[PDB]
């Protein structure tokens, strides 16, 4: 079916879906980095206390 | 590291919007053509069966 019509559309959409997957991976990585920032905020008061 | 990751936050936040917009545009362009093709081939399959 994809060779009857031009097959470039499927390749482009596969590239975009892989981009979406890796972007979502980077997004959850950013959320984990935010959680690390949260623990940094949780320890900044301890540093000031020290 | 806190400052560096705080700077890393907006760069990633700017993404996932342009990417999703491009994905939605590509899907919107792609969907009707294959939808009509599939409908036509299914109708031909039914009329032949």
């Amino acid at each position: 079916t994809i060779r009857s019509i031009d097959a470039s559309l499927l390749d482009v959409l596969d590239e975009l879906r892989e981009l979406q997957g890796n972007e979502q991976s980077l997004q959850k990585d950013l959320d984990f980095k935010k959680a690390k920032i949260v623990h940094l905020r949780q320890e900044s008061d301890k540093l000031r206390k020290s | 590291e806190l400052r560096e990751l705080e700077h890393t936050v907006p760069q990633q936040s700017k993404d996932l919007e342009t990417i999703k917009a491009k994905l939605k545009e590509d899907h919107a362009v792609l969907e009707p053509k294959l939808d009509d093709i599939v409908s036509k081939i299914s109708a031909r399959f039914a009329r032949l069966f």
